[PDB]
RNA sequence: AGGUAAAUAAUCUAAAGGGAAACAGCCCAGAUUAAGAUAUAAAGUUCCUAAUAAAUAAUAAGUGAAAUAAAUAUUAAAAU
RNA sequence: AAUAUUUAAAAUCAAAUAUAUAUAUAUUUGUUAAUAGAUAAUAUACGGAUCUUAAUAAUAAGAAUUAUUUA
RNA sequence: AGAGUAGAUAUUGUAAGCUAUGUUUGCCACCUUCGACUCAACAUUUCCUCUUGGUUGUAAAAGCUAAGAAGGGUU
RNA sequence: AAGCUAAGUUGAUAAUAAAUAAAUAUUGAAUACAUAUUAAAUAUGAAGUUGUUUUAAUAAGAUAAUUAAUCUGAUAAUUUU
């Protein structure tokens, strides 16, 4: 019960006042952000096929996005994590491939070992979907607009001509060996150095890409596919995050 | 000092009281400063109103003859006696507001220029000419009435607010010197230019 | 233009105080020289040191340099000088016909006390 | 002879509290005092090669005193190294972004010596805009001061810790 | 607005003004006389 | 013009040390070798950085605070 | 309290020095501020921090600017 | 000062006055490649795009002049 | 044929909001009058600012297992996403 402790008069008599809100704080940042009011899906890009409108005959390319065992694993909240998000898991995996720690995690959350896990940030708590619920393609509406995020194809160590569209030099008129080079990469003694961000040859691709306002053309559950007008970043069998568009509806 | 030294005549139906607050707010300047912790309240038949006044200004009552005076400690301070004059003017204006009221008449000169009231008399719509609807909503303490589409009456108990709302409405279309066109706040007028086409 | 001789155009309080003390020191040197001459005159006439110092009549110097230095109109004492002439010296190539006394070479050794009446 | 004895008390990092609500010094003057404390000049056992500084806790920084129009005019600079990237933020904006104590932290950092000990002396300063801090128990107190403090205040400072 | 370092009062209806750390002249009669001390 | 040509000092040239942020030429002072108690020069004494306490007025423009930018314009101060 | 050149210590006035003890001659000093005009190119540059103060209110701050000075 | 149907100050401002830049032609003597192609970074003394004041000389349209403005653009 | 590619296909030019510049106002004195303030109070206002959107790098924080014949990585083999 009683223990020896001493109190400083300055602290004891200090008047209590509340510190003001600073912009560089999760609460204010979350208030400022531009986020959807609903959770999304994880899909696996399967490839592209034609889409023919039965009525007007329009033909448009469409990517096929597979929905396979998409379940909500757990939630994130403002009072515990600083933002509202739904962690979603896609697919089925094998014991041998999943680790013991993550096997315990999936067991605790009452889901099967998952191919992929990624979390979608919602605006508030109304958009959190209960854990363990299976999400189907019909989760989206025909003719609505979504945003798709995925890692794009790798192009390797790419030169300046391909990477940034430099014109290079002439193929004739005395041009010396350096045909496909970027030219000058700075100025004379005044800078005395190459400014940061100078465009130079280097690895291109394997980078995240967000494509906004992609139209959902067809949704069906008997095949477990979602049709997206246009193209999606990444090779085949690449994971894609689909979520309602923030700009158009 | 001449403005602030003029006394105030208060009718039996209007009363003025002065009190203090809990949080004195102290505003700063260069070598000078101000501290504000008092409040004056005017009550009358047409509602109630209030003003914030510093601690260096006091009100002397007189029930006989219904007379009240406003004075500060040190008139040697220019930055004090200016406030004394302004506070006298403000309290007097509030007294006029409560006893009688403040009114402003907007005239809409120009063909098709007219104003209407919508949303239970809260919104005012003006047609000074635009492909987009124009107007705004009245603030608290102001009431508007339209005897004619081409005329509008804005009145209340706070002179500053009534006239600021009038000016905000006028901002959409001030008078045009070539042909009289726009919103006229009061009896004030403009001088027109000759035609003298080239 | 090219070299940076970063000499500010106005002195500081400490510099002014040191200048005042230096002026006072020169005044003291002049005073002591005159007093020594007076005491020597008294001792030559016969008196001794004590009443040479206590003598009511003080002998004035007979040399041109000492007499002129003792005249206030030629070598004014520190307390007699003006604040302007304590710190600023006369120059005919400067705006205002003045320059800081600290821009004079070897200003802590050389002495300036008087400038033209109307400058 | 004077040096021979128990130096453990001498080289002890005390914790000091400065309540800006009660303090009357302005930003720069308060910061100069804080820098002196952090360096440890106030200790007669100070030697330049050693870091004899103490901890400092500042509370109620939202009442700090700044003179003139510095709040709306003083600018803080930052440049990464790429030309055209000179961030200039007014004190008002820096306060709204990172708080009032950030200004004091910059002032103290400027007044500290430019050594390898600069950052470890700076991290020794704890600043809080409000009164709620986790170092209420980490403040020098003596048994002879407890008389003025009422019992419920002691119970609050003991049991209601963060 | 005649922005100029020399600000005068031409029309007798000109009036001086002290705003935004600057000196202004506004004329009630002739609008050409508006000036600002830049 | 950090130009050029000569005329009086002084310093660098051939001069370390303190101040001028950094500094051949400016302010002070001339290192035989040490010691570190005392009096100091120029310059300074909120912190970086050794060392300060006051009086009387003015400034509110961060003016200014160790490299004063002009004619002019506005707003303010007293003598009859 | 109103019409109101000039920005002054020459002249006048007021304090002090050297001769003079009932008073005079000579000498020394004391006469405005703020803003605007303002002004480029890797990066804001008093060397940097920073510097103007405020009752309640605690050991305890209130130029670190300019002009005369004291200890 | 003078033009501007009238009025020096919408615009305009002719000899002279006070300053700013260090892009021009020169001056000193500390220090013995012009154009094109490619990629450009920076400034604002803003050509276009946005906000605004003036204009017997802004009825509308198109303009002239000026204040804020370097985000984007500028064969 | 696959792949790469553009002459081809798809999408975007990242809001809504908050303070402002020039500039436009209400009440109002010191200074009877006048004055939007280089007084106290009360409002409008830009492709610019803060932000937002997009992509790097960081991991505060969170779930889970914790000496294991199916605990976590590596060396190794068959390979491209
Ligand atoms: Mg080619
Ligand atoms: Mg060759
Ligand atoms: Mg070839
Ligand atoms: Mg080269
Ligand atoms: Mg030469
Ligand atoms: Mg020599
Ligand atoms: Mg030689
Ligand atoms: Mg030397
Ligand atoms: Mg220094
Ligand atoms: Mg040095
Ligand atoms: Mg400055
Ligand atoms: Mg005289
Ligand atoms: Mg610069
Ligand atoms: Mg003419
Ligand atoms: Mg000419
Ligand atoms: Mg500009
Ligand atoms: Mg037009
Ligand atoms: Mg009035
Ligand atoms: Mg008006
Ligand atoms: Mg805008």
């Amino acid at each position: 019960s009683t223990r020896p402790f001493l109190v400083a008069p300055s602290i004891a008599n200090s008047i209590t006042t509340e510190a003001p809100a600073i912009n560089h704080s999760p609460e204010l940042a979350n208030a400022r952000k531009w986020l959807p009011k609903r959770c999304g899906l994880i899909t696996r890009k399967k490839g592209m096929m034609p889409y023919f409108d039965k009525s007007t005959g329009e033909r448009s390319a469409a990517t096929i996005l597979e929905v396979n065992n998409v379940e909500v694993i757990m939630h994130r909240t403002s009072e515990v994590n600083g933002y509202f998000a739904c962690q979603v898991g896609y697919g089925s995996r094998h014991l041998s491939k999943v680790s013991r720690q993550m096997l315990g995690h999936f067991a605790s959350k009452v889901v099967n070992p998952k191919e992929h896990v990624a979390e979608f940030r919602v605006k508030d708590e109304k958009g959190l979907i209960p854990p363990g619920t299976l999400l189907k393609p019909s989760f989206f509406k025909e003719g609505q607009y979504v945003d798709v995020r995925s890692v794009s194809k790798g192009k390797g160590f790419t030169g300046v001509m391909k990477r940034y569209g430099f014109k290079g030099l002439r193929a004739s008129h005395g041009t010396s060996i350096m045909h496909r080079h970027g030219g000058s990469y700075g100025q004379n003694q005044d800078p005395g150095r190459v400014l940061p961000g100078r465009k130079m040859p280097g690895h291109m691709g394997n980078e995240h890409v967000t494509i906004q306002n992609v139209k959902v053309l067809k949704v069906d559950d008997e095949n477990n596919v979602i049709w997206v007008k246009g193209s999606v970043a990444g090779p085949k069998n690449s994971f894609v995050k689909i979520q309602d568009a923030i700009k158009k509806t | 000092s001449q403005v602030g030294s003029l006394p105030l005549y208060i009718s039996p139906e209007v009363q003025v009281s002065i009190n203090a607050l809990s949080m004195p707010r102290i505003i700063r300047k260069g070598r000078t400063s101000m501290n504000i912790s008092q409040n004056i309240t005017v009550k009358g038949p047409k509602g109630e109103l209030s003003v914030e006044v510093p601690d260096f200004l006091h009100l002397d009552k007189d029930e006989k003859h219904g007379k009240i005076n406003v004075t500060v400690q040190n008139s040697e301070d220019k930055h004090q006696r200016s406030m004394w004059g302004t506070v006298r003017s403000l309290i007097n204006n509030h007294i006029i507001g409560v006893t009688e009221g403040h009114l402003a008449v907007l005239r809409f000169v120009g063909t098709g220029y007219r104003a209407q009231l919508e949303n239970d008399g809260k919104f005012v719509n003006v047609k000074v000419g635009a492909s987009i609807k124009q107007g705004l909503d009245v603030p608290e303490g102001i009431v508007v009435k339209t005897p004619a589409p081409t005329s509008l009456i804005i009145e209340g108990c706070n002179k500053q607010q009534v006239l600021l709302f009038a000016a905000k409405l006028r901002k959409f279309h001030p008078p045009e010197p070539y042909k009289g066109k726009g919103i006229y706040v009061n009896d004030e007028t403009i001088k027109l230019k000759d035609k003298k086409i080239k | 233009g090219g070299l940076l001789w970063k000499i500010p155009w106005r002195m500081s309080t400490h510099q002014k105080t040191r200048q005042r003390e230096r002026l006072r020191n020169v005044d003291q040197v002049i005073k002591q020289l005159t007093l020594g001459l007076h005491v020597q005159r008294c001792q030559d006439k016969g008196l001794t040191y004590q009443e040479a110092m206590e003598s009511k009549k003080k002998y004035k110097p007979r040399s041109k340099s000492l007499r002129l230095l003792n005249k206030p109109s030629v070598f004014p004492k520190e307390n007699q000088m003006s604040s302007k002439d304590k710190y600023w010296t006369f120059d005919k190539k400067a705006v205002g016909y003045r320059k800081g006394i600290h821009k004079v070479p070897k200003w802590t050794k050389i002495s300036i006390r008087k400038a033209p009446k109307f400058f | 002879s004077q040096k021979i004895g128990h130096s453990g008390l001498a080289f002890a990092r005390l914790w000091h509290h400065v309540d800006v609500a009660r303090d009357k010094r302005t930003l720069g003057r308060l910061a100069s005092a804080i820098a002196i404390t952090l360096i440890g000049r106030h200790k007669p056992v100070y030697h330049p090669s050693q870091d004899c500084g103490d901890y400092v806790v500042v509370t109620n920084c939202q009442k700090i005193r700044v003179t003139g129009k510095k709040f709306e005019q003083k600018t803080y600079w930052s440049h990464s190294g790429r030309p055209g990237q000179l961030k200039l933020q007014t004190m008002n904006k820096v306060v709204a972004d990172k708080g009032f104590g950030e200004i004091l932290k910059k002032a103290v950092s400027g007044m500290l010596p430019k050594n390898k000990l600069r950052k470890q002396r700076l991290d020794r300063l704890k600043v809080f805009d409000g009164s709620e801090n986790p170092y209420k128990q980490n403040i020098t107190a003596f048994a002879h001061e407890q008389s003025s403090i009422p019992e419920p205040l002691k119970e609050s400072i003991f049991n209601q810790l963060k | 607005f005649k922005v100029r370092t020399s600000v005068k009062k031409f029309c007798s209806d000109c009036y001086l003004v002290r705003r935004k750390g600057r000196v202004y002249i506004y004329c009630k009669s002739n609008k050409k006389h508006k000036q600002r001390q830049g």
